């Protein structure tokens, strides 16, 4: 088929039209990125360079266009001198359009013939011929050979500095012979000779149009071959301290930019002071606004350390009076980078006289809060946005102003005029997130504005209804009193869609708001429309119902506990049901399904376990006493059934802890917050586990303190700050009770009943994992032995070996670098004996490391047994810092094995 | 870089199940 | 000699520069690694000393990743799993010295005692 292709596509060449020559030349590019075969490949380039050099010049400017189309295919090309040959023979012709496209073909074809002496002499002397076209396209040749060679280049340097100041050709040719010095990263002494040529270049032609071309080659030159670093900077900042045009003087602002971004540590502390001082003496705002936004971006990097490294006070120093002035300057981009730097500063340097910088910083942020807030422009939210940014950077590097910077933002949401309240709503609900004082600190407010919004919004009520409504969740992390949710039902039952109210509950399903969350998903349920929905929605209730339960719990109650527990595992009985209900081979809910299923058994640990430790006092040491001497106990010191029950316990509280990291590492496609709180739940079985383990066991052979770094507040969750805080306590409690008691259990019971009680007391978190779900990736894992179709078993004679042959390639739903780039394959396979050591024999893996998209590896098998044997293989993706990360399809097949007559025949003479 | 970065809330991240859900849902457009 | 003396430059900087917070260096680290690994494609008689000072700083960066993993934030008796970005770490950091050691031509006993 695709030889079918290939031939009436020649055969459209072939035809006398050149319409229709035309037609079959711009279909070549379609049938390449069809079929990747590379003998195809090469004879359709050829049939290419045979109708260029016959064709009509119109089919050779299609050719051209197919080529720098279909550039990527190029290396896969056998037949290169012949290809050549006809593509520069074409050159000789008199026609000035030919030789113009066969040079850019040239140009195009600089991928796989970067050392063709006789294309460099071409491209040389058509350089200087007089013909425009012609001299443009060489330009264009010269610009490609001179990126993919080096010698080239230098015979291209000394031509150039020839013809520039051999003063022929006119300006506009200048303009395009300049920028061939770009590519002259290849060696030191090209670039310092270019260096002088573009030096005397600038000195040469004092013209606007001459410098700004020859400064922005120059600065990628530099950037290239980073050498001349410092000499390029300190020639732009005398060209931005002394040129007086205002267009060249943009130029060297939107380079500096570009240097400030490539190469941060390489700016320099007078390089810093003479940029400040321009920026200083400089009348214009347009250019000040450069220039604050050059400092920003060398501020958010690393060089404020060196422009703030002793061997002058931090006062004394040009760019703090700069910085403070700028900020309270009456223009609002201007005032936006001010405080831009000011926050840079603030977080990065900690010197002793800094502190009134932090009080200025945050008293002019509140000023371009009111001036963002008040001014309603497109220009002013890229300012506002620019301020929260501030707002959250700050916070997070800095927790000291955290309570003021709240309560402004507050009366910001007093005074502001329904734009950028879902903004600041965002804003504050991340340092909230971070520091949960500041919501229960000012309820009240954010109700306030609650229920201004429905007459007070019109145009982005769902957004801002969204956002505050995950904000008054953040605040109420606690208990939701039922008068406010009342008034957030009035609201959303006056005016809401669906789509809305229910991203309002999943926001209450993602902070903890579970009866919240349970009407929500209630009023969705009785709406709907679709099945899976319907049972989805459903499933989302009944966990939110059974958290709620959970949440209604009291401290140091059993009984009332494990009802309460009883009561929740109906409902995620109930909802787990549902679940597998909603379950469809598309879509597969399988994380939830999983991660759900292993809550249940958590919980149902946690119940068989206070059952067991209630259960501690039903006469245990008196049927140890009965059964043996209580004196020098022969089961255990101080027996017991009840310590038989706590080992099942800890086997099988580890067990699910296994399962829990078999979970998370078959998952591997959440974010970070979703990753960590699976890893907070394995933490907490691993907690029961080992307090079971220290505790009722042997405490001596535990010998275990917890003699290590513990209770830093650098947790991304309050949620998970409170796991950890409750692991604090359970440690310090089980380190005090490790030697008190005999193993009798006396209050060792009462310590787990505690542990359990707080673990239960902390809710839990629905995640984004749970939920929507991004980064998609796959691997297909198609093996190739002899083709089963059915499941019939392939035959292998056992005499010789056996070849496997699998293939996988890797498919993304999205942008596949979302969280986790994949690095490696790690492809493992064994073999078992399907007819009854298991033919764990042969146990291979291979890492195979996936240059494309799409990858196989050969493997071999060696058996000799007449039974059925399967074969499984693993995907075992690690990713870039190396993580196991077990997904893939675990693929399984069927292989028989029979022998030869001969010698069956042998064996059984032998 | 946007201004909270842990954004359950916004439209072009979220993927095609609850896509299809907002399509009936926004179809729906009303809570009792 | 523009190329020796910018590598001089460069490996001083982070000398002097050693003395600021984990991330900083971090984020220095990896910038002067490429910056040395793009000198050693770049020339060819500065590119066997470039390779070896960015290979040491490559050491230097991996050894302060693993000790600002946050293992040592959580409690000592977890030690979950596959956060051994830190063995891994280890085992990447012998290996590199044994390179570092061996396969290069010229050492002297300083720079050998530097490696042990």
């Amino acid at each position: 088929d695709a030889n079918s292709a290939l031939m009436e596509l020649d055969k459209g060449l072939r035809s006398g039209k050149l319409g229709e020559q035309c037609e079959a030349v711009v279909r070549f590019p379609r049938l390449f990125q069809k079929y990747p075969f590379p003998i195809l490949i090469n004879s359709a380039f050829l049939k290419l360079a045979d109708v260029f050099r016959v064709g009509n010049n119109f089919l050779r400017l299609c050719v051209l266009k197919v080529t720098q189309q279909s550039e990527k295919h190029l290396e896969k090309i056998l037949n290169v001198d012949e290809f050549v040959k006809r593509i520069f023979s074409v050159i000789h012709s008199n026609d000035p359009v030919a030789r113009a496209i066969t040079l850019r073909m040239l140009g195009s074809l600089a991928s796989i013939i970067p050392e063709r002496k006789n294309a460099h002499h071409s491209i040389r002397q058509s350089l200087d011929s007089h013909d425009n076209v012609e001299v443009e396209a060489a330009v264009f040749a010269a610009a490609n050979f001179s990126a993919q060679s080096k010698d080239f280049a230098v015979g291209i340097c000394n031509k150039i500095s020839e013809m520039i100041q051999g003063l022929a050709t006119p300006v506009d040719l200048k303009l395009k012979l300049i920028p061939i010095l770009q590519h002259m990263h290849h060696d030191a002494i090209l670039a310092s000779s270019a260096r002088q040529l573009l030096q005397q270049l600038v000195t040469s032609y004092p013209s606007t149009k001459m410098v700004i071309v020859s400064l922005h080659t120059f600065t990628l030159l530099a950037a290239s071959s980073l050498v001349d670093t410092p000499k390029q900077i300190q020639l732009l900042l005398q060209y931005l301290k002394n040129d007086p045009r205002k267009a060249v003087k943009r130029l060297a602002i939107q380079d500096l930019k570009l240097l400030a971004n490539k190469t941060p540590h390489t700016w320099s502390r007078e390089n810093i002071q003479a940029l400040c001082e321009c920026a200083l003496q400089t009348p214009y705002d347009s250019l000040k606004l450069g220039m604050l936004s050059v400092l920003s971006t060398l501020s958010g990097t690393i060089a404020i350390k060196h422009y703030f490294s002793i061997v002058s006070s931090p006062r004394s120093s040009d760019l703090v009076k700069l910085a403070q002035e700028c900020c309270y300057h009456n223009n609002r981009g201007i005032a936006a980078h001010g405080v831009r730097v000011l926050t840079n500063i603030t977080v990065s340097c900690q010197e002793k006289d800094l502190l009134a910088l932090e009080q200025d910083a945050v008293f002019g942020l509140e000023s371009l809060l009111v001036l963002c807030s008040q001014d309603d422009s497109p220009g002013a939210q890229a300012t506002l946005k620019i301020a929260l940014n501030c707002m959250v950077k700050l916070a997070k590097g800095r927790p000291h102003l955290s309570q003021s910077v709240v309560e402004t933002l507050l009366t910001q949401l007093h005074s502001a005029q329904d734009a950028a309240r879902i903004l600041m709503c965002h804003c504050l609900a991340a340092i909230a997130m971070q520091l949960p004082v500041l919501g229960d600190g000012m309820l009240g407010d954010l109700m306030e504005l609650y229920k201004v919004i429905g007459r007070s919004a019109t145009d982005k009520q769902q957004e801002l209804l969204v956002s505050l409504a995950t904000v008054i969740f953040v605040a109420s992390q606690k208990a939701l009193s039922v008068e406010s949710k009342a008034v957030i039902k009035q609201q959303l039952e006056s005016v809401s869609n669906g789509w809305t109210v229910y991203r309002i509950a999943r926001q209450a399903s993602r902070m903890g708001n579970h009866d919240m969350a349970k009407e929500l998903y209630q009023s969705l349920l009785t709406q709907v429309a679709s099945e899976h929905f319907y049972f989805w929605l459903n499933s989302l209730k009944e966990f939110s119902h059974a958290e709620q339960c959970l949440t209604g719990l009291q401290e140091e109650n059993y009984s009332s506990a494990l009802s309460c527990i009883a009561e929740s595992l109906k409902f995620y009985h109930k909802g787990i049901a549902s679940l597998t209900a909603a379950s469809t081979p598309l879509n597969p809910l399988s994380f939830q399904c999983e991660f759900v299923k292993l809550r249940i058994d958590l919980l149902q640990a946690f119940s068989q376990l206070i059952c067991t430790c209630n259960s501690l006092k039903t006469s245990p040491p008196p049927a140890i006493a009965t059964t043996i001497a209580m004196t020098l106990g022969n089961d255990l010191q101080r027996c017991g059934r009840i310590s038989n029950q706590m080992k099942q316990s800890m086997e099988e509280f580890r067990s699910l802890a296994s399962r829990y990291g078999d979970l998370y590492q078959a998952s591997f496609d959440a974010d970070s917050a979703t990753l960590r709180n699976v890893e907070l739940q394995q933490q907490s079985c691993l907690l029961i586990s080992h307090a079971i383990e220290a505790l009722i066991l042997d405490p001596e052979s535990a010998s275990f303190q917890e003699y290590g770094s513990t209770g830093t507040a650098h947790a991304d969750s309050e949620y998970e700050r409170r796991m950890m805080s409750v692991y604090n306590h359970v440690l310090e409690e089980v380190e005090s009770l490790n030697r008190k008691y005999t193993p009798v259990s006396y209050m060792h019971t009462a310590c787990l009943c505690n542990a359990i009680i707080a673990l239960l007391k902390v809710p839990l978190s629905f995640q984004r994992y749970f939920f929507q779900k991004l980064q998609s990736t796959s691997i297909k894992l198609a093996l190739s032995p002899s083709p089963r179709n059915p499941a019939e078993p392939i035959a292998v004679q056992n005499n010789q070996q056996l070849a496997l042959k699998v293939e996988g390639v890797v498919q993304h739903g999205s942008k596949p670098g979302l969280f986790r780039k994949i690095q490696s394959v790690c492809l493992n396979v064994s073999s078992t004996l399907q007819s009854k050591i298991d033919n764990m024999t042969n146990e291979m893996e291979q890492r195979v490391e996936p240059h494309n998209d799409y990858f196989s590896t050969q493997f071999l098998l060696n058996f000799a047994i007449l039974g059925t044997h399967n074969i499984t293989v693993e995907s075992s993706v690690k990713d870039a810092n190396g993580i196991v990360w077990k997904t893939g399809p675990r693929t399984t097949i069927f292989v028989k094995s029979l022998e030869d007559p001969y010698s069956q025949q042998i064996r059984l003479q032998q | 870089a946007h201004v909270w970065e842990d954004n359950w809330d916004d439209d072009n991240v979220e993927d095609d199940f609850s896509n299809q859900l907002r399509a009936e849902l926004e179809k729906h457009g009303y809570k009792m | 000699d523009p190329s020796q003396q910018f590598l001089q430059q460069s490996l001083e900087r982070v000398y002097s520069l050693q003395h600021l917070d984990p991330q900083g260096a971090q984020e220095l680290l990896e910038f002067t690694i490429r910056d040395l690994q793009r000198l050693g494609e770049l020339q060819s008689e500065l590119a066997g000393v470039a390779d070896f000072s960015a290979t040491y700083l490559r050491c230097q960066l991996l050894l302060i990743k693993a000790l600002q993993e946050k293992l040592w934030n959580v409690a000592a008796p977890l030690y979950l799993k596959q956060s051994d970005l830190a063995s891994a770490a280890a085992k990447q950091i012998m290996e590199e010295t044994y390179k570092m050691e061996f396969m290069y031509s010229g050492v002297e006993n300083k720079q050998v005692v530097i490696i042990h």
